[PDB]
């Protein structure tokens, strides 16, 4: 699975950007930058059940 | 001086065979999957996705 499509849907969402212009390698930057966060509690419990 | 003893011979050969060139059409070569295609160090070539 590739995450760009993830990245892009989280920046249209962000309304201000203009993703068909943001290129790949930022996304996958961007990608990358999230990984490293920890998940809401909430999402986090709902994914271990 | 023509001498049928010395010009009588016996030539011996195969009875039959059959001789290939290209000697790879009998090698059926299928590649694996390209995303899932890894470098000479066991790891995936593209591994940012």
């Amino acid at each position: 699975k590739k995450m760009k499509a993830i990245v892009e849907d989280f920046l249209k969402r962000l309304h201000i950007f203009d993703v068909a212009v943001a290129p790949d390698d930022q996304m996958y930057r961007l990608r990358d930058r999230l990984r490293l966060l920890p998940v809401e509690v909430r999402r986090l419990d709902i994914f271990n059940l | 001086q023509f001498d049928f003893r010395n010009s009588m011979h016996m030539l011996t050969s195969n009875l039959t065979f059959t001789v290939y060139s290209d000697l790879l059409a009998f090698v059926s070569a299928d590649t694996v999957e390209p995303i899932n295609a890894v470098a000479f160090d066991n790891m995936r070539i593209m591994n940012e996705l």
